[PDB]
């Protein structure tokens, strides 16, 4: 499963068998790391108006 | 900046015209923006298909132009029907409403003719040079109260006076100008002074 | 900022009324450089108020306040079938 | 069922019969209005397109469609600083009450700032505070909630020791009870009547505003005003956003998988497929933004315009500042929007009395210089009409116009000269 943005480390449980997460719009929020299971944030990288 | 607010609507109508007409050099897919050069470049049964293609893209822009100049023509009815319901109460009366007429105690306005609307030119009172002075809601006399009729108990130090709340102009507190209601046990803050009656120096 | 990262301007410690917004009650505008403050909402005041004291205005003032509606506007219409097809 | 309309009613009305009130009371009526909404803004580039490079240069060939759709949000952004200002920004100063809150039995603790929270709001406001990514973004206030809540302090602190002369020039001081006695001067009650039961109108204030703040606890749908118009755009937001998973006929949503997987000549045909969709749905979302700003716009020149005859100053329009004769307001801050607290005299336990439209006197008729001629049922007096303090009537509170023979009602009585 792709996507983009910043990798942080994420407070956040998942129960054994999930794998990924996704916020209210339907959007990933955040991963299990495939090797070390471990949960990750999915944050978009910053952009605005200048 | 002074007539700005009559500009800018002059200038939103301005860039939504422009910007409709620059848009017809949008080619929404097509090979070109004219259709000229598509109907004689291109045999007609595609052709067709890139003159529907145009023809959705123009169309779609112009129904984007109206729905904002409804939205923008709904903004200016509601300014022309606040400029007609001030005029009729800031210039053919004397409202008495708050910040209404400009800000001040209203007294009268003088419309102007401008560009696409109209200016209201608005002449207030405005209080000034006020002092500071003691009150009383109440003088006691002989075991009366006297509340004053129209305006406000003062004192300068050494007298009591009797002023319009609006306007400095001290008078002798008199049996004329104030009124009496209940008695001396039941105002809270009431003071002792004299009331003059005008009828005393002859009887 | 809260608003994002302004950069080139000077934060100081000093309210002013402000000029141009920048958002979440920052203000910048130019002294000799562009500076950047939490901006005022008016002047410090207060009334001497007391229970027993009242202020009477004893000279008054009059001005002429000038307010701009618009009514109209340009009455720019266009044909639908000129205006696609030419 | 059949709706009822209202409870079945019938005014006692008689030619010669009149009710006036004999005692009063005080209420307070909470009036809740929307002034701004969220500041959300996307630009059509982030949210049709993403990373997608060849979506990004395709999109140019819809011309302006994205600036004009960028622009529109701004404007509205724009506006709702605009809506803001124009109702809190009603003062040149910032007043404060004193260190002694002396208002001649009034408590006003309830809606003055409260110095030992660090957001220094009302007990009332604290109430109204608690209760209510792909290319989009919301923009800060220019004003915070911290200087919202400023300009009411300022608001609350004029009215309470200058009155509505704040509004229209300097503060001038003034006793809080003497103002509240121009007041009701204000409503044709006249001012002894408030100096005589000024304990009692104190003692009807405290409890009517203190009922505020426990009422609002106890009914969620109290705000619900506010809360609808968060609740309007958050759908609005989210909508938007989840009308990205849309294909419009595409084989995927996706831009990343058509890219990849499709070649280029065909992909073509389906990213210009989802732009049109996307760029469908953007129009859509601001369009209503556009109509729905205006809605918050008129409710905020409706705040604007109340905020300045209810509180700095007294209206004389019904039901303009609640129901009741008008006396005073007491705006709080809220989110996104601003709450008036009206406080109005309301008439009460009214009784029947006969009435006259003149007194017929050695030939002369006299009618009441400013209120109405009474009964008891033996004698009569003139009192002032909305409320009952019979005098008796003399040539001072009368005046004389034609005679006894024009006059239809005229009763006979005596009419005394001091
Ligand atoms: C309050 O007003 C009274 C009346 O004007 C002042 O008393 C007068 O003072 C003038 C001198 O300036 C005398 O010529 C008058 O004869 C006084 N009139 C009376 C009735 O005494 C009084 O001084 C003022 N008090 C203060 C503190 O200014
Ligand atoms: C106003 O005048 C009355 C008298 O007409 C004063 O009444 C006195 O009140 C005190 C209590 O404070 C009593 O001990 C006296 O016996 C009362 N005098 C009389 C003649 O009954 C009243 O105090 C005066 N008020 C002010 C502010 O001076
Ligand atoms: C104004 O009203 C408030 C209540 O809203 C009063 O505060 C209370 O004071 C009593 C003591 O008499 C305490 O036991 C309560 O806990 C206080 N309540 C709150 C919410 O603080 C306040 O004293 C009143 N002030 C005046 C001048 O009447
Ligand atoms: C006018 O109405 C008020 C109530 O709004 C009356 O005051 C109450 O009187 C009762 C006794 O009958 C007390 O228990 C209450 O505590 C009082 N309430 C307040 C706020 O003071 C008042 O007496 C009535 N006056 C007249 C002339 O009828
Ligand atoms: C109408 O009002 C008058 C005046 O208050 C009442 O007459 C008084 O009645 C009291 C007894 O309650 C007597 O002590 C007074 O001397 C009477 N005054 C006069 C001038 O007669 C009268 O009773 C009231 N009428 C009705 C129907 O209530
Ligand atoms: C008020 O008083 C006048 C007298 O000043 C009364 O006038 C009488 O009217 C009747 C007709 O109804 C005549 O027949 C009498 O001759 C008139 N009297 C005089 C002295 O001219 C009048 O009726 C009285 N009105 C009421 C309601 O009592
Ligand atoms: C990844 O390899 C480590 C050995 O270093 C092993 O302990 C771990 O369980 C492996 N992770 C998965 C998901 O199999
Ligand atoms: C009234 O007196 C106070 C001092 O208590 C002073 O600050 C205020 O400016 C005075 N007001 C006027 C109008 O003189
Ligand atoms: C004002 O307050 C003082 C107490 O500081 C009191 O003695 C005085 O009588 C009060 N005056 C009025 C009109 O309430
Ligand atoms: C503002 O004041 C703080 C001390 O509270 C000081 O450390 C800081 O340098 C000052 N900033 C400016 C711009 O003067
Ligand atoms: C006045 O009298 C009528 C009877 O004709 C009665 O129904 C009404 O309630 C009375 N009104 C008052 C205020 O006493
Ligand atoms: C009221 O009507 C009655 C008839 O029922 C009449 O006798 C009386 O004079 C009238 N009173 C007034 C003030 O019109």
């Amino acid at each position: 499963l792709t996507g983009t943005g910043v990798l942080t480390e994420s407070n956040k449980k998942f129960l054994p068998f999930q794998q990924f997460g996704r916020d209210i719009a339907d959007t990933t929020d955040a991963v299990r790391d495939p090797q070390t299971l471990e949960i990750l944030d999915i944050t978009p990288c910053s952009f605005g108006g200048v | 900046s002074a007539l700005g607010k009559l500009q800018d609507v002059v200038n939103q109508n301005a860039q939504a015209l422009n910007t409709l007409v620059k848009q017809l050099s949008s080619n929404f897919g097509a090979i070109s923006s004219v259709l000229n050069d598509i109907l004689s470049r291109l045999d007609p049964p595609e052709a067709e298909v890139q003159i529907d293609r145009l023809i959705t893209g123009r169309l779609q822009s112009l129904q984007t132009y109206v729905t904002q100049q409804l939205i923008r023509a709904a903004e200016i009815r509601a300014s022309a029907n606040l400029a007609a319901t001030k005029m009729s109460e800031c210039v053919l009366g004397q409202s008495k409403r708050v910040d209404f007429c400009g800000k001040g105690y209203h007294l009268m306005s003088f419309p102007q003719s401008a560009p696409h609307g109209v200016v209201f030119l608005h002449v207030t009172y405005v209080p000034a040079q006020e002092k500071n002075f003691t009150t009383a809601p109440a003088i006691c006399h002989d075991g009366k109260a006297h509340f004053p009729r129209e305006g406000v108990f003062v004192s300068n130090g050494t007298h009591w006076f009797v002023t319009q709340r609006n306007f400095y102009e001290p008078q002798i507190i008199t049996t004329d100008n104030t009124f009496v209601s209940g008695n001396c046990d039941v105002v809270i803050g009431i003071v002792n002074n004299t009331v003059y009656d005008p009828l005393q120096p002859e009887l | 900022t809260r608003a994002g990262c302004l950069i080139g301007a000077e934060h100081v410690n000093n309210s002013y009324e402000c000029d141009i917004p920048i958002g979440a009650g920052i203000c910048a505008s130019y002294q000799q450089s562009i500076i950047a403050y939490t901006m005022s909402l008016g002047a410090e005041n207060s009334v001497a108020y007391s229970n027993n004291s009242i202020a009477i205005p004893t000279n008054f003032t009059i001005s002429v306040t000038t307010e701009i509606l618009p009514v109209s506007m340009t009455k720019t219409s266009v044909d639908c079938t000129m205006y696609i097809c030419g | 069922y059949t709706m009822s309309l209202g409870a079945e009613n019938s005014v006692a009305y008689s030619n010669n019969s009149i009710a006036i009130p004999t005692n009063f009371t005080i209420s307070v009526t909470t009036e809740i209005l929307p002034v701004s909404m969220t500041k959300t803004s996307v630009d059509c580039t982030m949210y049709i397109c993403g990373d997608s490079t060849e979506c990004s240069n395709l999109l140019l060939q819809y011309g302006s469609f994205c600036t004009q759709l960028n622009r529109a949000l701004t404007g509205i952004a724009v506006e709702q600083d605009k809506n803001t200002q124009e109702v809190f920004a009603q003062v040149k100063q910032i007043y404060k009450t004193p260190p002694i809150k002396d208002f001649g039995g009034f408590n006003f603790s309830q809606i003055l700032p409260d110095p030992s929270k660090p957001s220094k709001r009302s007990p009332i406001e604290d109430l109204l505070f608690n209760k209510v990514f792909n290319g989009l973004t919301v923009l800060p206030p220019l004003l915070t909630d911290e200087m919202i809540a400023q300009y009411t302090s300022a608001l609350l602190a004029g009215t309470i020791t200058s009155g509505w002369t704040f509004g229209a020039g300097p503060a001038l001081q003034i006793p809080f009870p003497m103002q509240m006695a121009y007041r009701f001067n204000g409503i044709g009650v006249t001012q002894n009547v408030l100096y005589e039961n000024q304990k009692l109108i104190a003692n009807q204030f405290n409890s009517a505003i203190g009922k505020i703040q426990d009422s609002l606890s106890s009914t969620p749908s109290a705000l619900g005003k506010l809360q609808d118009v968060v609740n309007q755009n958050a759908q609005a937001l989210n909508t938007l956003v989840k009308q990205l998973s849309s294909n419009f006929g595409a084989i995927s949503s996706v831009l990343n998988d058509i890219l990849s997987r499709l070649d280029p000549p065909e992909a073509e045909v389906q990213i210009d497929r989802l732009i049109t969709g996307r760029l469908q749905s953007l129009q859509t979302y601001v369009t209503q933004q556009l109509i729905r700003a205006a809605e918050i716009r008129a409710s905020a020149n409706l705040a604007a315009t109340k905020m300045s005859e209810c509180v700095l100053g007294q209206s004389k329009r019904v039901d303009f500042c609640g129901k009741g004769y008008h006396l005073m307001s007491f705006p709080q801050s809220a989110p996104h929007g601003v709450v008036f607290l009206h406080v109005t005299y309301v008439p009460a336990q009214e009784k029947n009395f006969t009435t006259a439209p003149a007194i017929c006197h050695d030939g002369k008729a006299h009618f009441p210089r400013e209120g109405v001629f009474v009964s008891n049922g033996t004698h009569w007096f003139v009192t002032q009409r909305n409320f009952y303090e019979p005098q008796i009537i003399t040539t001072d509170n009368t005046f004389v116009s034609g005679n006894c023979d024009v006059v239809i009602g005229i009763v006979n009585n005596t009419v005394y000269d001091p």
